[PDB]
RNA sequence: UUUUCUACAUAAGAAUAUCCACCACACGAAAGUUUUUAUGAAACUAAAAACCAAAGGAGGAUUUAGCAGUAAAUCAAGAA
């Protein structure tokens, strides 16, 4: 592992617009859950009975 | 920049570099030789064989042409016929 | 008239969680950060604590929407097992044929 | 069963193909075999044309097979061939003139033979009278006597051996003992025809 | 097939013998198991000579010791032979009157420890006292001349209670690192940097050959007790031994070989000596010789034969026909260790 | 012991129930105690490590299944 390595990995996160600084994998959760579309508004639950 | 870092092998700054540099060193000093420049040394066709053959060893990879060319430029290099 | 009673209980868990989703969702997000202080995340923590719990997501049960069976639906067409295979035996579900090989 | 009763056996010797030419009703038996338009069976991928193959190895081969493992049942096979070797080396070269030409150091031979002689001539079977089980001797058909063998010489080194000691060495042993006919696989042998010697008022029984 | 001794160019695929008291002098150390097995077994210690021991053997004759360490590797597909075309330069060059330091497998070094011993004199270094004195053990009846003759000048500390000091023969620093095996990995190491400094003197000639090499720079195996995998620089033994591939000193040679089998977190195919080295490896490597090893001609081949056959080891009936040729020719692609198998049980 | 481990795909290296005071180890912990993590508003749920290592040493009467790519062993996927 180098800086050089490191300062590319920002770069490329930071340019697709990705997650820029280190981060727990614990609080990725909070980007894959805005990310989403919540369960409860699913059409495929909500609208579930005619 | 990292070396390790890079996608290819630059002879310069080598560690093969180094190696044949001692190597020649010892040569040197066991011909009674004495002169000695990294000039003199780097310019000698026989390090341009091992130059092309360790790049081309390292960026193509194993091969048997490769370990031929090795094998030349190794051979003239130590006195080995 | 939904035709069960246990239904009108679910359909009304629907609605309720349908409301509140975004409330959940930012709370929550707060929640299950390690990033903030544990401190906003115990009033957080009441706060999803708070909100009416017919409104949560996980207490939804799917059910057969015809016949209202809480087990033995199959995800794809919200129908119970009895219902389905009725259905697909008279051949009213289209691309479901008697699997033979 | 993916083959109906419409597809034969193949036949794998080569030496029958490669000369006819001196037999005639052999000649007019595999006429008849191919010009039958004969749906001939997939040969197998243990039997093979190999001049190294013998099918008394291969059944004792699988008969040591605990689950699919051909590959582990021919490598226990192959050193237990390979141990009684080395093994009968070692007693050649340390030996006098005269049993040098006395030992078989041919593993195969040595093989055949410590089957052959553990064989059993007749065996038990019961038969159910006025209540009781009467064990009463019947003659047995080869097949089954072979099978009586090596169903015992691999029992037998199974069982009896301390967990230190491998299943190639143990069955080498057995096998060289077997040769000898000093081994517990006789011993076997040997109470199957005593049990049959005691009972054999009761061969009238039998009906067949 | 006719021989004498080792070196003769026109006996390619011929057939060289050495004796029992001969193999216990040149090779205490481990000879290869299957090839033990084939001499336990014949009562006669036989090998064939092939084109890559032959070269190997006339660029060792041509030798000059003034120049700096030359590097050799045998290199090749799986059971291709190429450990014993290691020996086959050992006994020429140990019948030379030669040091020769063998270690048979590097890779028992860096798998399988027992005993991992923490020595802080060297900076965080563990050594292997089970392995130390094994090949200690080997390398006392390796050479016996020499042991008495090497006079190490230095002055080195076993413990509080003990010491020597120079001016002692060498045999006494070996035997007396075994005697307390504690101690025997930091004897070897000493052994190993004084014989690099003696091998100055004419008196050394240094036949130094490592067999699977790619355990120096491999990654281990070896654990500390906090489950941390441990580097191979790590290792006492290891780091020492680097040192002697090291290329800075005269009189010697060093052969060299790059395993498959005895590796580790290497894929079972790769014979090519860049894979199994790797980038540190290689690198630190410096030019060396890459000697291919490969599969028996078909010369080579009706010559293994015809000596298997010259010893009745096989013992098939049909095995004399150019049938049992085909076959085992087929079966084996004619490579040495795996007609080695297919004779074993024939 | 046709076993166990690591490498690894199917040629390897080591371990191997008794020495003996091992600084216990051979198989066997799926069970428990602890810590995490996954989910979830709610852990009582699942998984993973660390520890611990027990019964078990091939099982009475009697019984189940299988006729070939089957039995047996091994691996992966889906439904909810
Ligand atoms: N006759 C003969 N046999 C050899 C020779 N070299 C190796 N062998 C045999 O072939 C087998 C394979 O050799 P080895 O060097 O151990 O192969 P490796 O596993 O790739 O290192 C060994 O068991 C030897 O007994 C040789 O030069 N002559
Ligand atoms: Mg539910
Ligand atoms: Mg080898
Ligand atoms: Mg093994
Ligand atoms: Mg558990
Ligand atoms: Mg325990
Ligand atoms: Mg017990
Ligand atoms: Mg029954
Ligand atoms: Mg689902």
């Amino acid at each position: 592992l180098s800086e050089y390595a490191v300062r590319m990995s920002r770069l490329s996160a930071r340019l697709f617009g990705e997650v820029a600084r280190p981060t727990d994998s614990k609080s990725m959760k909070v980007v894959k859950l805005f990310s989403e579309q919540p369960l409860a508004k699913r059409k495929e639950t909500y609208d579930w009975y005619p | 920049k990292t070396e390790a870092d890079m996608e290819e092998y630059i002879w310069e700054n080598s560690t093969s570099e180094k190696n044949i540099l001692e190597t020649l060193l010892q040569i040197k000093a066991a011909e009674k030789n004495l002169e000695l420049s990294k000039e003199e040394l780097l310019g000698t066709k026989e390090v341009e064989d091992y130059r092309k053959s360790v790049v081309s060893l390292k960026n193509e990879g194993d091969n048997e042409n490769t370990l031929s060319q090795y094998k030349e430029s190794v051979k003239r290099l130590l006195n080995l016929a | 008239y939904y035709v069960d009673w246990k239904m009108l209980r679910d359909v009304k868990r629907r609605k309720m969680a349908y409301e509140y989703a975004d409330e959940r969702l930012r709370i929550n997000s707060l929640r299950k950060n390690t990033i903030l202080p544990k401190d906003l995340q115990e009033v957080a923590d009441e706060e999803i604590a708070s909100l009416p719990r017919d409104s949560c997501p996980v207490r939804i049960r799917n059910r057969c929407v015809m016949t209202s069976r809480p087990r033995g639906v199959k995800r794809r067409w919200r129908l119970s097992r009895i219902v389905f295979r009725h259905l697909a035996d008279h051949g009213q579900l289209s691309g479901v044929q008697r699997a033979m090989w | 069963s993916r083959y109906g009763p419409e597809y034969k056996d193949p036949q794998i010797d080569k030496e029958y193909y490669r000369k006819p030419l001196a037999e005639q009703t052999e000649e007019e038996k595999y006429e008849r075999d191919f010009k039958k338009t004969q749906l001939i069976k997939a040969a197998p991928a243990t039997k093979t044309s190999s001049v190294f193959e013998d099918p008394v190895i291969s059944k004792f081969t699988n008969m040591m097979m605990k689950g699919g493992n051909k590959v582990l049942a021919r490598s226990l096979m192959t050193q237990t061939l390979e141990a009684v070797k080395r093994k009968q080396f070692a007693k050649y070269h340390a030996a006098s003139a005269e049993e040098q030409a006395t030992i078989e150091r041919n593993p195969y031979t040595i093989f055949h033979q410590a089957l052959k002689n553990c064989e059993p001539v007749i065996g038990l079977v019961p038969i159910l009278k006025g209540g009781h089980f009467y064990q009463v001797p019947v003659p047995l058909a080869d097949r089954r006597r072979r099978f009586l063998a090596m169903k015992w010489m691999i029992a037998e080194c199974r069982e009896k051996k301390h967990r230190r000691v491998l299943m190639p060495e143990k069955l080498s042993q057995e096998l060289l003992e077997a040769f000898h006919n000093q081994g517990p696989v006789i011993k076997r042998k040997h109470d199957m025809h005593k049990m049959a010697e005691a009972n054999r008022a009761l061969a009238h029984y039998r009906w067949w | 097939x006719x021989x004498x001794x080792x070196x003769x160019x026109x006996x390619x695929x011929x057939x060289x013998x050495x004796s029992l008291q001969e193999l216990k002098t040149v090779f205490p150390h481990g000879l290869p198991p299957r090839f033990a097995m084939q001499v336990k077994t014949f009562n006669e210690a036989c090998l064939m000579v092939r084109k890559p021991a032959l070269e190997l053997l006339h660029y060792l004759k041509n030798t000059n010791f003034a120049h700096p360490a030359v590097r050799y590797v045998l290199y090749g597909e799986k059971g291709t032979g190429k450990t014993l075309s290691l020996c086959h330069i050992l006994h020429f060059c140990a019948k030379q009157n030669w040091l020769i330091l063998h270690i048979p497998d590097a890779h028992i070094w860096v798998k399988n420890c027992r005993d991992l011993l923490q020595s802080n004199y060297n900076k965080q270094r563990f050594d292997q006292p089970l392995e130390a004195s094994t090949w200690l053990k080997n390398f006392k009846t390796a050479n016996e001349h020499f042991l008495s003759q090497i006079k190490v000048q230095e002055k080195y500390v076993w413990n509080k209670r003990e010491s020597t000091e120079k001016g002692r023969p060498l045999g006494e620093v070996v035997e007396q690192g075994i005697m307390r095996v504690r101690n025997a990995t930091d004897a070897v190491g000493i052994v190993l940097k004084e014989l690099k400094r003696q091998s100055s003197l004419g008196i050394f000639h240094l036949l130094v050959a490592v067999d699977g090499v790619n355990a120096l720079w491999g990654r281990t195996t070896l654990k500390r007790e906090d489950k941390s995998p441990i580097a191979p620089e790590e290792l006492a033994l290891i780091h020492n031994l680097r040192k002697m591939v090291k290329n800075d000193w005269q009189g010697g040679a060093i052969v060299l070989t790059v395993s498959q089998t005895g590796s580790l977190f290497k894929p079972r195919n790769a014979y090519l000596p860049q894979e199994l080295l790797g980038k540190e490896g290689f690198d630190a490597l410096d030019p060396f010789i890459p000697i291919l090893v490969s599969n028996y001609n078909p010369k080579e081949f009706e010559s293994c034969i015809q000596y298997y056959l010259e010893n009745n080891w096989l013992q098939h009936e049909k095995a004399h026909t150019e049938e049992g040729k085909k076959e085992l020719l087929f079966l084996s692609n004619r490579n040495p260790g795996q007609l080695e198998r297919l004779c074993a049980y024939l």
